[PDB]
């Protein structure tokens, strides 16, 4: 049997699982990084739009701080995260940014003068100070008033990837890539560490740690529209889900863009839409006024994305031989504004779309983009199964609720491997975990001979098919607009779906390098985690975030503030179970209301909201008349933790 | 051998444990020697071919070198030691370049189908600059020998004399071809390789240094070839047997 | 029909003792905006799901799928079948790379060691206070630094390079430009010196021949032309 | 480029998964080539030493290579084709034992160091052959062109007058001892590497060739020096302005 | 913390421990031989007299 042992196991290589490996491996715990591919080609690498932290530094930034970038957090997320969670991030970001400053990271910067700015409530010109040149710059991103998006130049994601990457190599941590998690090593309710399957050898080796660390990213490809890369199939969710005692947190909340290239999927960065970007149907009609005379192509993304759905079912939509599809028009902006501030749009659309974004239209449509679903934590990042965290997009932390705030993913990759980190540090050097040999041979030897298995089935399913239909279901009946009908139906089907896919067969017989095997035992995790989100979805009565029943409209906060909860306890079983945990209005910072985009008064009102608003003016006020802080009111609201490292506050210009 | 040869042998760094700087050297004088017969070529194309305007001017060249304006008639010795100096540098270049030729049958392999697949401009230049660069090896040396040793044998009369009598043309037609192949992309490399004209915009600059460069060939090629036909046609029109060409020239000024 | 395209496919599994190197063919269809992703894919799921090949992005920004395609190293997801008046692609592994089968090499071990051997991290002595304002950098530096750091480690110039073609241990362009990078940058206190002791021998910067198949196949378009000479002449003033 | 070298390329085997036999043919020719060069050196050695057995003889040889015994006074473009023949094999040989050099700053300091460390022989007598063998690329080459473009001015007249008159000493003497310790040494080697003569005590038989070595050598240095001399000696002799002495030779029998 | 795991550990590279190694090795179990010296200068091969067996 081969086994490999470290303190600290970490599953994925992406922000969140390498910056967590940096704070194991720097405090002496040897840890191993284990991912599907090269550690800097993660998803995170993708990242265009930018970080959202409030520093403060830029014009536009002036007088933003950790309270103004919560509460468009909490409100953002429809009031469905851990308000407390949300806190600590805030908090934290602002750090993350500068560490990430210190380590190289090729931050834009700030510098005197004025520039041309677009706000498109007054297309002006902005000001920035002298005492404000060279620090970081931020840009208008995710819809808040307060421009706190940090980025570096068009690349934001590479490059803080390949920092922390680095960091990684400079502390000598492990990084082993073409390995795959697939199944979690478990006794007594406590994780021992993952069963892996080299990729290219196609050996089972058992790596056992006295903590392990899931930062498996999200599970879009269960979509077959999706902005997402081709590894993010949520098979790390799987693993968790399959042990029987981990949970899998609001699955159903699945997310969506409004832009991206149709049918590639490859992203067209929201800054098209903010620069003054227009939406077309199939008559080249500027429709977004119709629906939204305000706002107009500036509404909320949420916003955007229902009425490109509702005018293509009203069948103004375009017809291709990939499904329907409408048009972005940027060309109006000219071709100076492109060539110079979106140089980089016009090489997606001419390398992939065969075109020149300042010339043509190019084919969008709304797609499958984050996941707010993940494996559920506490606020340190441990889920059920102890010495089993979780972290980033793969994880239900829930500080994005329903719906995630833009800027607000990567930012979290990052600040929640720096405190789910320490809290992961402090599990592996403190606790002491008991090593079974009989355990970790049952574990191995029942994957190899899952394997046997699947190279010896008679089976005449195709697992490509089997895919592929999964793919469409979920599209069709899990996307932006949801109904009970059609999601009874979607989820009869990915049942039936899951049986079938235990009748593969694959051509390929070899052990080692065999993207057909890869396929067989993949697909029937990713079913299961489909089957999570369709099940939770038509369980959901209600319309929450980007959750939206048509059949149920109304947000209900008096039945449905709470969160779904899903687990597969038995490993006969066919649909997940869900179960649910309430969101207690009486620890909450801020109380639940209006969240600023559609309707109003959409929501049947929970009457503890307002008792505890009350209570909410009242503390304030006397504390904030009793001079005092926002600090001490802050406190006094709602105390939440932070590891010592992180306690302090956060500098800012102008303090 | 001296200890801190050995010590940087077996420790593979210097005694202050740094690595050799020989390295650095190596590369620089490899580039100044290329640098230098790459230039000395270009000037060497025209005084050469100076016979295109006639025996007096070629004839006129000829007695300078041999500095005509300090001695008599001018001591052709002068261009033994010219031409002994430019072998040195020749030989030294050909050391060290020699360096960078492919070596074994997987290198040689693996980079002749490379460049096959590649079709790229600039990497098969590399490999005709290999190729020139290693026929020279035998071409060069003998014309450098015989200047060094026959110095008071260049004219229009002699210098032709050898070309079609003695046979020299098939050589000189060849490497007339390599020396200038060589060096006029032994130039361009050079240029790009320390980025001497980069500036604000290298692109700009790379693209003009290599029209540049085709320019300077075909120019020197065809200079060349015409200087060439005008050896040829004087040497084939030396019918008598009574007078001695080889030393035709020199029998004039001693 | 689109018109039919022939994809001649290198395949070879090292693995196996039965196996050897080989091409095979495939008649696939050309469509709209059909990519070298697209076929690879199609011929996956319904011809040969034999074939390994190395995709993730799908979008040009990870560097995952390098490969030769007719000669030339460049990323498959951003490489159009209609730009083949012919209709013949021919489709090998990066060369200069560990191979693991058909289309699939070790690129991202390679580029961990490039990148260990270079000492790609910040080197400062003190370390900031990041609950403080960060240092100041002049707009222009930092977006010459981006520039550079803009690498997205795909390994088609290390791969387009016929020098490390012959001479394995060649650091490599992406390796070069990874040095001025950290050089540029003013959060790294290495000097010229510290970096000579990195590549100042004939496996580093002195063993590049100029060749500049790297700065013509990059993806990215770095800088890397004037770059390489920007260092070479750097370091050959070290003492 | 063909589809197998593509395949040997980047799979590092045939298409049949075996190792290419290039490397074992290389070895052969390098081996071949080196061999003939070798002897023929040997035998060059004499018919070029005819000369101390008076002029008739080494006349008598210089037209019998020009098949005097099948034409006129013998065809000299016989010596023509001899020489382009042995120039080519000359030429290959080079190409494929330069593989062998040290070839960069590392390899060549460390085999430096160690050879003084070492004070071995076998060792040190290969240094011997790489330097000679590089010294070679320069002095051989002028050699070979002459003889291939000139060989009406074979003879002991003529050839005593390039050698004196034409400053060819000078570069005879240096290439004589270079030619010599390379191809014996070469020979030696190419005995003990093969194993031709091992028989039941290789020991012995090494012994006894390291001797023979020494022995060739010193027989070949002596015989060319006397040789040398003589040919140095006529040239100096050769005063009258009024004699072609160049051609004097081949104007005897056309 | 450094972990090495395998299912035979062997302490010993002469005689008897490469030999009880490929015993373990042989029918698939993982075994590990640890060594102060290249097992090949174990004090074993010192011997000159010879190996006792009723042939
Ligand atoms: C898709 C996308 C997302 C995105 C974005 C643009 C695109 C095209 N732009 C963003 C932006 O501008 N601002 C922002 O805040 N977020 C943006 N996002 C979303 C964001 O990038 C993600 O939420 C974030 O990158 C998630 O980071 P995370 O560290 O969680 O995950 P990852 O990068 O996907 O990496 C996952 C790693 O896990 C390994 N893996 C996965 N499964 C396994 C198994 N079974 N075994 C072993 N390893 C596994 C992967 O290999 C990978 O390295
Ligand atoms: C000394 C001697 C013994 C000997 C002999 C001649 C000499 C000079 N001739 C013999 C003969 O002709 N016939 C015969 O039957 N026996 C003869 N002997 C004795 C015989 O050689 C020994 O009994 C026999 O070789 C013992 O074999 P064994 O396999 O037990 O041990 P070993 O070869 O000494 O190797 C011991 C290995 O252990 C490693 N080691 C030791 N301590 C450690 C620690 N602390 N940690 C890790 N490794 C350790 C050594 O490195 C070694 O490999
Ligand atoms: C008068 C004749 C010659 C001229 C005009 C000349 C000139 C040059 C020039 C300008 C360079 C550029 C060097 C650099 O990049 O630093 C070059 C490169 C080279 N030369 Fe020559 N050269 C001559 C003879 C030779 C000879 C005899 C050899 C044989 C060994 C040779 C082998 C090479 C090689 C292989 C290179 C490439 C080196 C590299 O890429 O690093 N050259 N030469
Ligand atoms: C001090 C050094 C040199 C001297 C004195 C010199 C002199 C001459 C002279 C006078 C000729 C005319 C024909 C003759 O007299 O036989 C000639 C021709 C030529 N030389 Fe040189 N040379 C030198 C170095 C070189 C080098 C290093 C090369 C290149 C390897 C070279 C290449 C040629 C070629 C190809 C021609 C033919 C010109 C034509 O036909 O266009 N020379 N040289
Ligand atoms: C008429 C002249 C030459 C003679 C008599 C000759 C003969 C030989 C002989 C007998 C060998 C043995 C080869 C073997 O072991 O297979 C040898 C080795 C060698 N020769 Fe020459 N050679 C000649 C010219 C050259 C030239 C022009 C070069 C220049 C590249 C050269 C470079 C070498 C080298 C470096 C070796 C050692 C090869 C090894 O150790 O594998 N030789 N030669
Ligand atoms: C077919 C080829 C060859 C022919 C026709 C030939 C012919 C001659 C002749 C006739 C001489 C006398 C002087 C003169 O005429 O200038 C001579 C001398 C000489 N040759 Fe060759 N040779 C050949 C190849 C070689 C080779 C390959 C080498 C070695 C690189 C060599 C080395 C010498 C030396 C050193 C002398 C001087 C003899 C002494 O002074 O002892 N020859 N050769
Ligand atoms: C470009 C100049 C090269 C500089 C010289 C030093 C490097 C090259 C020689 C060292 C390696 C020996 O090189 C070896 O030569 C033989 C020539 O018979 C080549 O042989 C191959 O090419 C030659 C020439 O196109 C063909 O006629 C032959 O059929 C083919 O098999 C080997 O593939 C090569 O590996
Ligand atoms: C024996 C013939 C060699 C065949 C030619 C090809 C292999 C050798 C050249 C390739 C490597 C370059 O070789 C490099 O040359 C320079 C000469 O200035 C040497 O320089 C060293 O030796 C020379 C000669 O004794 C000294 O004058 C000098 O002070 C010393 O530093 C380097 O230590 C060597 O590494
Ligand atoms: C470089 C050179 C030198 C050194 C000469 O002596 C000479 C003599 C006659 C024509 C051209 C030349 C010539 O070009
Ligand atoms: C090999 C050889 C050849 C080919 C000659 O033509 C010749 C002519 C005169 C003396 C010696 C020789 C001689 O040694
Ligand atoms: S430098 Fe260019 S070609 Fe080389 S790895 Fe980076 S992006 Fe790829
Ligand atoms: S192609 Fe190679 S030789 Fe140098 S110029 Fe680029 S790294
Ligand atoms: S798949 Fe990422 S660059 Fe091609
Ligand atoms: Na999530």
């Amino acid at each position: 049997m081969k086994v490999q042992y470290c303190d600290s196991l970490v599953i994925g290589g992406g922000l969140a699982g390498l910056r967590a490996a940096v704070a194991t491996q720097q405090k002496g715990l040897s840890t191993i990084v284990l991912s599907l591919i090269p550690v800097k080609r993660s998803h995170s690498a993708a990242a265009q739009g930018g970080m959202q932290a409030s520093l403060g530094n830029s014009k536009m930034s002036d007088g933003d701080n950790e309270d103004l970038h919560f509460m468009d957090t909490v409100k953002g997320s429809d009031w469905g995260c851990d308000q407390k969670v949300a806190r600590m991030f805030v908090n934290t970001a602002p750090k993350a940014i500068r560490e990430l400053a210190a380590w190289g990271v090729p931050w834009t910067r700030i510098h005197k003068g004025d520039r041309m700015a677009i706000i498109n409530a007054q297309k002006t010109t902005i000001t920035e100070e002298d005492f404000r040149h060279g620090l970081i710059h931020s840009r208008d991103f995710g819809g808040t008033k307060k421009w706190r998006t940090c980025y570096t130049a068009d690349a934001t994601g590479h490059t803080m990837l390949f920092a922390v990457a680095n960091e990684c190599l400079k502390l000598g941590v492990s990084i082993q890539d073409r390995k795959e998690a697939i199944a979690l090593i478990h006794q007594d309710g406590k994780c021992y560490g993952a069963v892996v399957r080299d990729l290219v050898t196609g050996d089972i080796i058992a790596y056992v740690a006295k903590g392990t660390l899931i930062a498996t990213g999200g599970y879009g490809r269960i979509y077959k529209n999706t902005t997402n890369a081709v590894v993010c199939e949520g098979t790390g969710t799987a693993i968790a889900l399959e042990t029987g005692i981990a949970q899998l947190g609001n699955m159903e909340a699945v997310q969506f863009h409004p832009t991206p290239l149709f049918p590639s999927g490859i992203l067209l960065t929201e800054g098209c839409r903010g620069d003054g970007g227009i939406l077309r149907d199939v008559d080249g009609h500027r429709f977004m006024p119709d629906y939204e005379p305000e706002k107009k192509e500036l509404a909320s993304r949420d916003v955007v994305s229902r009425r490109m759905i509702e005018h293509i079912r009203k069948g103004k939509g375009v017809q291709s031989p990939y499904g329907q599809h409408l048009w972005l028009d940027i060309s109006i902006l000219g071709r100076k504004h492109i060539e110079t501030n979106l140089r980089d749009v016009q090489e997606i659309c001419e390398y992939f779309a065969g075109i020149d974004p300042a010339e043509k239209w190019a084919p969008v449509l709304p797609m499958q983009h984050y996941s707010m679903g993940g494996i559920r934590t506490d606020y340190r990042g441990e889920a059920k199964l102890k010495g089993l965290f979780s972290a980033g997009e793969a994880a239900c932390w829930d500080m994005h609720g329903f719906n995630r705030l833009g800027g607000n993913s990567v930012s979290e990759a990052v600040v929640a491997g720096m405190i789910v980190g320490e809290y992961f540090a402090e599990h592996c050097a403190n606790t002491q975990v008991d090593l079974e040999t009989k355990t970790l041979e049952k574990f191995v030897k029942g994957q190899e001979a899952y394997m046997k298995s699947l190279v010896e089935s008679k089976g005449t399913e195709d697992v490509f098919k089997i895919k592929n239909r999964m793919k469409d279901v979920m599209d069709d009946n899990v996307g932006i607009f949801r109904d009970g009908p059609h999601l009874e139906k979607a989820v009869k089907e990915l049942e039936e779906l899951y049986k079938k896919s235990k009748n593969v067969g694959i051509k390929n017989k070899r052990l080692h390098a065999n993207p057909e095997l890869e396929e067989a035992y993949r697909v029937p995790m990713m079913l299961k985690v489909a089957l999570c989100v369709a099940k939770g979805a038509l369980d959901r009565t209600e319309s929450r975030g980007a959750h939206n029943r048509e059949d149920y409209p109304k947000r209900d906060d008096i039945n449905w503030l709470n969160r779904t909860l899903a687990s597969w306890p038995n490993p006969e079983q066919t649909l997940p179970t869900l179960e649910y945990e309430a969101l207690d209005v009486n620890e909450m910072e801020i109380a639940p209301g209006y969240r600023g985009y559609g309707a109003k008064g959409n929501y049947i009102e929970n009457p503890l909201s307002v008792k505890r608003q009350e209570e909410i003016d009242k503390i304030q006020s006397e504390l904030e008349a009793a001079g005092k802080d926002r600090h001490a009111i802050q406190e006094a609201l709602m105390p939440y933790e932070l590891p010592a490292k992180y306690k302090a506050r956060n500098e800012r210009l102008g303090d | 051998m001296t200890n801190e040869s050995i010590l940087e042998s077996y420790s593979g760094v210097t005694p202050e444990r740094k690595k050799s700087r020989m390295p650095a050297k190596l590369d620089w004088w490899q580039s100044a020697t290329g640098l230098f017969l790459g230039l000395f070529m270009i000037g060497h194309m025209f005084f050469v071919s100076t016979i295109l305007l006639g025996d007096n001017v070629m004839l006129w060249v000829t007695k300078k070198f041999e500095l005509d304006f300090i001695f008599e008639g001018g001591k052709p010795i002068v261009v033994s030691f010219l031409a002994a100096f430019v072998f040195a540098v020749f030989i030294a270049h050909a050391f060290l370049a020699m360096r960078k030729f492919p070596i074994n049958y997987r290198q040689y392999l693996t980079f002749k189908t490379h460049k096959d697949l590649m079709r790229h401009g600039d990497t098969t230049l590399w490999w005709i600059q290999a190729m020139t660069g290693f026929a020279m090896f035998f071409l060069g040396s003998v014309h450098l020998y015989i200047m060094m040793t026959q110095p008071q044998t260049i004219g229009p009369v002699s210098s032709s004399f050898r070309m079609v009598s003695e046979w020299m043309w098939p050589l000189y037609l060849v490497l007339l071809f390599a020396v200038i192949l060589h060096g006029s992309v032994g130039l361009y490399r050079l240029a790009v390789k320390w980025g001497w004209f980069d500036g604000e915009t290298p692109d700009k600059t790379r693209a003009n240094l290599k029209k540049l460069k085709t320019l300077m060939s075909a120019f020197l090629i065809v200079l060349g070839l015409l200087t060439f036909g005008a050896y040829v046609k004087k040497g084939l029109e030396q019918t008598d047997p009574n007078i001695d060409y080889k030393y035709f020239d020199y029998k004039r000024t001693h | 029909m689109g018109r039919m395209l022939t994809i001649r496919v290198f395949k070879y599994d090292p693995q196996s003792a039965v196996s050897k190197p080989h091409f095979q063919e495939y008649k696939i269809e050309e469509a709209p905006s059909m990519t070298i992703f697209i076929v690879l894919n199609m011929i996956r799921e319904t011809y040969d799901p034999d074939l390994n090949f190395d995709f993730v992005c799908r979008a040009g920004i990870c560097g995952s799928c390098g490969m030769m395609i007719n000669g030339r190293p460049s990323l498959a997801c951003r490489t159009l079948t209609k730009d083949f008046e012919d209709g013949v692609i021919t489709l090998l592994p990066l060369p200069a790379f560990k191979l693991i089968k058909d289309l699939s090499v070790d690129t991202g071990n390679w580029f961990n060691g490039m990148s260990q051997r270079v000492e790609s991290w910040i080197h400062a002595q003190k370390e900031h206070d990041i609950s403080k304002l960060e240092e100041r950098i002049e707009p222009e530096v930092a977006q010459e630094v981006f520039e550079l750091d803009r690498c997205i480690e795909c390994g088609c110039c290390i791969a387009a390079c016929g020098t490390k073609i012959m001479r394995e241990d060649f650091v490599g362009a992406a390796g070069l430009n990874r040095v001025v990078r950290f050089m540029i940058d003013p959060h790294d206190e290495r000097t010229d010196e510290d970096y000579y002791e990195l590549i100042g021998d004939d496996d580093g910067v002195f063993g590049c021949m100029t060749l500049l198949a790297c700065h013509d196949v990059c993806p990215k378009n770095l800088p890397l032309q004037s770059k390489i000479a920007y260092l070479r002449r750097k370091m050959v003033s070290v003492n």
